[PDB]
Parts: structure tokens; C-alpha cells; sequence
């Protein structure tokens, strides 16, 4: 510590007095995982490895809940073409907790999946599929040239090229109404300026790169605002009281002490706010039972030195500190251990001789360098 | 005539001077 | 930024994503300091005075 | 089944001032002794919300809009209302909702259903046992594709009694909202003859079912040679949700025990 | 609507001024294969100036 | 930014485009009262004295 007040004041001589220092901070003992006992596994074969999927005009919208995700299958998958995100990582989705997930299932050509994208436009993204700008989920996609193109062109799969106005983010409009863009109005099947507002794809063995096929599932599924039906695939640790824990309770992340709380929750409740609108306090996923949380002691380390001309012994306090603390962060010798109300402090013998105030430490104690 | 305010590292120091020794100026 | 809980940004972004979003809340939390502290040294002199 | 009731009294539509009621907890978060504003879709204070009531010569069932979700009370004795259609075509072309609070548990069921002119549905009286047993639901014709189903935590409520004036309120809010449709319920004891209950209490979340069907209308469900009967003295008021910013006072048991409405004055 | 036009090489230069536009005729109409902007926004044409 | 008024970001920059120059806006005039403010608080002490 004599050095490290060296090295805070860039100095090789120190002056008589008090000094601050880096920080004290107690260090987890154990982290804690809890999430519910779920078992299933989502429909991810029943998403990504279907028989076929709908014409882009008419795309598939599929409701996925109460379940555990294993997106290393899918990421990891030869046969995926892209499988791109725009408010997470591939990587993170396996160490993640969703709210509701919505699987979105269409075929398109692969010259027109450039406007997939959130923020895009052209026929596809203002007509049939828009993602909005702030969009968080995942975009993938794969060539099923094999699967869904006929060397005549499989023709079963249609694009909307006529419409009134653009459409809004995740719009869906099935229907086959006759558009004028003509100015005179028209009537029966067909006319001059008047258009079916559908589009066959020309899809063809032959097509060039880009040209050919592709299969598209957008994840578009919201995180940490609502109750999680879906999740990463982590086993839940044993649960621990009255330690200083790296804690997670269903996402809840944080370091604190647990301990059983007197807070009632109502039964719809699962979270507990302080006036400052922060948790403190959160009832078990998987064992019902409320904990009070708090995070661990911290606070400033002051060095309390004599002139460097006079002594190098020097004392610590451990500002806001529980003298507890010390042998948890196992000076750990002690004998010299005093508790003062500016934090405990370690390195100083404790006097009940009252002196004239030398160095302050704060709280009515002062020290000084004394035969 | 707080608890929060030390939970996100806001640190409040104790006077020299306690309740009773500004008294005893006094 | 797309979360005040910097656990949030780092739970859900990489190394690239995560300190665009980061570097958004150190920006805005280091002007809340200066704000407290001009504030409190301004203050400071009404109680100096 | 399905009967055309004519039995009734033609009134014109009455309102009543909604003193301090149709606040809810937004959240699924414990708070206690702290203020907290919030804005949400709440019934505004003091608003003149509509009454409707059935005598002796009324039996209020008509088919009403459904506009940015709808706060619902009901003063009551001998528990004679039993839920409420929501829709928008309500005759198989599309799905349609039907609640149904019976003795025992509420019951939530979508389908494709097509319903009838008056519903309404009906008690064995006396039967054997010499005790009154929820037996008949004469309401819809068909039900062509009934997609969802919920039943609530099941709880113990008679189907008995006579009193001079109504004791029970029990009071809803429904909403249709993003796909999402939800309820929030309380139940108070009230001493009234025909008036709106003076006082104030937060109603607690019930379920958000995903249901993904266009609320634009309901209509009422209440409990009965083949046609005339007496009806049972119930009455029931119907608002609409307005967005309004409130500040709720949480007490030290995390209870909402006041509120203010910013837009009030 | 012009008869002919000129070649590419010595491509004609005619000035539009002291008149209103009326750009939904141009824009709805389907005899128009391209109608590309990249300074305005083809909506905007009938709101501007 | 591209312009200090509004109206011009608002009316040239697609929704997803204009948040950024709005941004820079808005935190550039944060900072421009923050500054007035602070230098009335120093005046103020001043007039104050």
C-alpha cells in the first residue's frame, strides 16, 4: 500500500498524511443459475426442416413458447445460407432468454432477399415483408433450388407486384383484388392500365446465382420486457443464502448477498423495485420463495502514511466496510483490527488515549505516528 | 430531517467534526 | 443506447456491437458526473459563501 | 339453441360519474410505501360512464363497441350476469371470443362461432338435491374451429341467496391489444340500491392470453312457457380506456391506496 | 410525350420554369418502366417545390 | 449535422437516416443550454455578490 500511494500521487516522497487508493470490492464466492424446470425443445425441425414453406405474399407466421432453444444445431447447420441478426449475436442467442418468439416462413428469389432486411424497400419489403427499423431478431435463409424449382419454372410461388399503399412492419395481405393504375376504373378480370396484383416466381434449375430459390425464417422474437417462454439450454445450480453470490434468477444478473425477505409479492408478481425503480428483491423461478437482494460491501481504500522521511509502516482503511468482510477476503493476520464509522480499518493500533487530531480519517478518529 | 445511492457507488463520508463535537463548539 | 444495464448490451452483443452500444452509455453517464459535479462545485461556493 | 327474448322495457341510455374506479397494476412489479407515475389505457376520473341493469322488465344484452378496450363493473345479488361475447362478426365467418365466469372457475374459449340474436344462459332449480346448479348455455349455434382455451385457478362461489339491495361489485378491464388480450379483476363488497359504488381499489392481472382475433364489438350474457321469465336484479356500466398518466400512491404492504391523474385539473 | 428524341451522344437540354408540375401523372402511370429518384423521394414530388 | 433546423433533416432523411442527424442535434443543443446554464449559475454568483 505504501507504494500504491507512491505510484496514485507520482511521487518516490510522500508527505504525512491520508490518501486515496484503489477501491475496495468484495469478489463473488459462487455464481447462482436459476431458471424453470422446462424440458421440451422448441419446433425448430417443425420451422426449419418443413415439407415446404408459403409464397412470400401469404408468409407463414408460427408461434414458438414454452420451450428450450438449441440454436448451435441451426447456426452451426452446412445447409444455411446466412443466418444473420440485427439486435444479438449468433453466439449469444445459446447464453440468452426470449419473451415470445414468432418464426416468419416464406419463399423468395435470391436476388430479392437484399430487402429482407430491417430499413430496406422495392416490391418485396414495401409490398409483402417489412421489418421494422430498431428490429431485433434473426434473418435466415437457405437455396431449396432442389426442393421448390422445376425445370418449366415452378410457378406455385407468387409475389405481390400491385398495391395501393406500402405496407406497415409485419403486414400480411393474402388478398387477389384487380389494381387500376390507370386513372379510368375497370371491371371483371382484366383491362388497359389494370393488373393482377400477383407474381409468379420464375424458378428454373437453369437460374444463375442470386436467380434460384430460397428458403427464408425470420426469428423476430422480443427480449427482457415480459415473462420468458423460451430459452437458452442452462441447467440451474444449487440456490445459496447469506454469501456473496454472482446470482442470475430467469436473466436477473448481478452480484449480491441473498437473504430471505418479508417483501409480500402478489401472486402475478415475480420482481421487487426500491424507490429508485431498481430490483431489490426477486422471487425464485423454480422454488417459490422471496429473497431480499443487496450487492456486496465496497467502498474507498485510504492509505494513511507518516512522511516518507519518517516511516515506511502505513495503515489501510476499508471505507463503508463491515470489519466481517476482512477475513472473507482472506493484513488478513490482523491484531489490529478496529471497526471505526468511516469503514474498518486494518494496520493502526486502536488508542483510548484521546490526542490533538494529526492525520483525519473521519468520523471523530484521526492517527498518528506515536512511540 | 440513501440505501440505493451506496448500491451504485455513490460513497458518503462522515464530517470530522460528529453531531456531538459540533455541539461541543457550541 | 439499447439498454441503461451494461450486463444487457454485454448478454446479447459481441465484441464489435457491444462497445458501439457501450460507448453510448459512457458518453451520457460521463456527462451525468460532470453535470453532479458542476452543479455540486457551483453549489460548493453558495456554501463557501 | 337459440330464443328471440322480447320481454322488455324500452329506456333511454343512462350515465353515472366514475368517482375514483378502472385503475389496475400495470406491471407484474412489486412496489410499496414509494409514489410511481405511469400512463396507461385507465378509465379517466370522474368520466360519465354508461349504466345498463336488469328488473324484475329489463335485461340488458345488447351488442355494444369495443373501442381501445373497455372497463366493466357490476353491482349484483344472486349472481345473475355470467359473462360476455367479444368479436367482430360473431356468425362463423371468423373467429370470435366467449367468456364465461360459472360457479366454479372463469373459462376463456375462442372460436369460430356463431352466435345467437339473444343469448343467455340458465339454472336448474331445485333439482333433487334441492340446490340451484348452472346447467344450461344457450349462446352460440356452432363453434366451427375453436383455436384457444383457457380455465382459471378454480374458486367456490354460491348460486343462492335473496337480499334487499346489491353487495358484491366486481369489476374487469379487457383489453385488445398487439395480439395480446388481457384481463385484470377485483372483487368489493358495496352496499347500493342503483348507483355507481363511491370508493377506490387497484384490480389485479388475471391472464394475457395470445389469441391474435379483432375485438370491435361484445355483447352481454345473463343467467335465466318457452319464453318470458323473471329476471333477476343485477346491473352492470360499461367505459372506455383513455390513455391518462397517474401518479399511484403504494402503501406498506404494496397495495395502491390513492391516485392522481395528471389531465384531471 | 414528344415525337422523337435525340441521340445519346448529343442528348437535348430543354428548361421547365414559370409553371406547376404534376408528377402523379408520370409516376402512377404503368407505360413507365423506370421512375428512379436520388435526391427526392418520388412521394415527395407532389409536396415539394 | 447535414442542417440546424428540423424540418430540413426531417424532410430529406428517411426515418431510419434522420435519427442520426436528429441525435446530433439534440445532443448538441443539450449541450448548448447545459452551457448557457452553467455560465448563468457562474453569472449568477456574481450577480448575487
Amino acid at each position: 500500500p505504501l507504494s500504491e500511494t507512491k505510484c496514485t500521487l507520482k511521487s518516490f516522497t510522500v508527505e504525512k498524511g491520508i490518501y486515496q487508493t484503489s477501491n475496495f470490492r468484495v469478489q463473488p464466492t459462487e455464481s447462482i443459475v436459476r431458471f424453470p424446470n422446462i424440458t421440451n425443445l422448441c419446433p425448430f425441425g417443425e420451422v426449419f426442416n418443413a415439407t415446404r414453406f408459403a409464397s412470400v405474399y401469404a408468409w407463414n407466421r408460427k408461434r414458438i413458447s414454452n420451450c428450450v432453444a438449441d440454436y448451435s444445431v441451426l447456426y452451426n447447420s452446412a445447409s444455411f445460407s446466412t443466418f444473420k441478426c440485427y439486435g444479438v449475436s449468433p453466439t449469444k442467442l445459446n447464453d440468452l432468454c426470449f419473451t415470445n418468439v414468432y418464426a416468419d416462413s416464406f419463399v423468395i428469389r435470391g436476388d430479392e432477399v437484399r430487402q429482407i432486411a430491417p430499413g430496406q424497400t422495392g416490391n418485396i419489403a414495401d409490398y409483402n415483408y417489412k421489418l421494422p427499423d430498431d428490429f431485433t431478431g434473426c434473418v435466415i435463409a437457405w437455396n431449396s433450388n432442389n426442393l421448390d424449382s422445376k425445370v418449366g419454372g415452378n410457378y406455385n410461388y407468387l409475389y405481390r407486384l400491385f398495391r395501393k399503399s406500402n405496407l406497415k412492419p409485419f403486414e400480411r395481405d393474402i388478398s387477389t383484388e384487380i389494381y387500376q393504375a390507370g386513372s379510368t376504373p375497370c371491371n371483371g378480370v382484366k383491362g388497359f392500365n389494370c393488373y393482377f396484383p400477383l407474381q409468379s416466381y420464375g424458378f428454373q434449375p437453369t437460374y444463375g446465382v442470386g436467380y434460384q430459390p430460397y428458403r427464408v425464417v425470420v426469428l423476430s422474437f422480443e427480449l427482457l420486457h415480459a415473462p420468458a417462454t423460451v430459452c437458452g439450454p442452462k441447467k440451474s445450480t444449487n440456490l445459496v443464502k447469506n454469501k456473496c453470490v454472482n446470482f442470475n434468477f430467469n436473466g436477473l444478473t448481478g452480484t449480491g448477498v441473498l437473504t430471505e425477505s418479508n417483501k409480500k409479492f402478489l401472486p402475478f408478481q415475480q420482481f421487487g423495485r426500491d424507490i429508485a425503480d431498481t430490483t431489490d428483491a426477486v422471487r425464485d423461478p423454480q422454488t417459490l420463495e422471496i429473497l431480499d437482494i443487496t450487492p456486496c460491501s465496497f467502498g474507498g481504500v485510504s492509505v494513511i502514511t507518516p512522511g516518507t522521511n519518517t516511516s515506511n509502516q502505513v495503515a489501510v482503511l476499508y471505507q463503508g466496510v463491515n470489519c466481517t468482510e476482512v477475513p472473507v477476503a482472506i493484513y488478513s493476520t490482523g491484531s489490529n483490527v478496529f471497526q471505526t464509522r468511516a469503514g474498518c480499518l486494518i494496520g493502526a493500533e486502536h488508542v483510548n488515549n484521546s490526542y490533538e487530531c494529526d492525520i483525519p480519517i473521519g468520523a471523530g478518529i484521526c492517527a498518528s505516528y506515536q512511540t | 430531517t440513501i440505501c440505493a445511492q451506496k448500491f451504485n457507488g455513490l460513497t458518503v463520508l462522515p464530517p470530522l467534526l460528529t453531531d456531538e463535537m459540533i455541539a461541543q463548539y457550541t | 443506447a439499447i439498454s441503461s444495464v451494461l450486463n444487457d448490451i454485454l448478454s446479447r452483443l459481441d465484441p464489435p456491437e457491444a462497445e458501439v452500444q457501450i460507448d453510448r452509455l459512457i458518453t451520457g453517464r460521463l456527462q451525468s458526473l460532470q453535470t453532479y459535479v458542476t452543479q455540486q462545485l457551483i453549489r460548493a461556493a453558495e456554501i463557501r459563501a | 339453441q337459440c330464443v328471440n327474448f322480447t320481454t322488455r322495457t324500452q329506456l333511454p341510455p343512462a350515465y353515472t360519474n366514475s368517482f375514483t374506479r378502472g385503475v389496475y397494476y400495470p406491471d407484474k412489479v412489486f412496489r410499496s410505501s414509494v409514489l410511481h407515475s405511469t400512463q396507461d389505457l385507465f378509465l379517466p376520473f370522474f368520466s360519465n360512464v354508461t349504466w345498463f341493469h336488469a328488473i324484475h322488465k329489463r335485461f340488458a344484452n345488447p351488442v355494444l363497441p369495443f373501442n381501445d378496450g373497455v372497463y366493466f363493473a357490476s353491482t349484483e345479488k344472486s349472481n345473475i350476469i355470467r359473462g360476455w361475447i367479444f368479436g367482430t362478426t360473431l356468425d362463423s365467418k371468423t373467429q370470435s371470443l366467449l367468456i364465461v365466469n360459472n360457479a366454479t372457475n372463469v373459462v376463456i374459449k375462442v372460436c369460430e362461432f356463431q352466435f345467437c340474436n339473444d343469448p343467455f344462459l340458465g339454472v336448474y332449480y331445485h333439482k333433487n338435491n334441492k340446490s340451484w346448479m348452472e346447467s344450461e348455455f344457450r349462446v352460440y349455434s356452432s363453434a366451427n374451429n375453436c383455436t384457444f382455451e383457457y380455465v382459471s385457478q378454480p374458486f367456490l362461489m354460491d348460486l343462492e341467496g335473496k337480499q334487499g339491495n346489491f353487495k358484491n361489485l366486481r369489476e374487469f378491464v379487457f383489453k385488445n391489444i398487439d395480439g395480446y388480450f388481457k384481463i385484470y379483476s377485483k372483487h368489493t363488497p358495496i352496499n347500493l340500491v342503483r348507483g355507481l359504488p363511491q370508493g377506490f381499489s387497484a384490480l389485479e392481472p388475471l391472464v394475457d392470453l395470445p389469441i391474435g382475433i379483432n375485438i370491435t364489438r361484445f355483447q352481454t350474457l345473463h343467467i335465466s312457457s318457452s319464453s318470458g321469465w323473471t329476471a333477476g336484479a343485477a346491473a352492470y356500466y360499461v367505459g372506455y380506456l383513455q390513455p391518462r398518466t397517474f401518479l399511484l400512491k403504494y402503501n406498506e404492504n404494496g397495495t395502491i391506496t390513492d391516485a392522481v391523474d395528471c389531465a384531471l385539473d
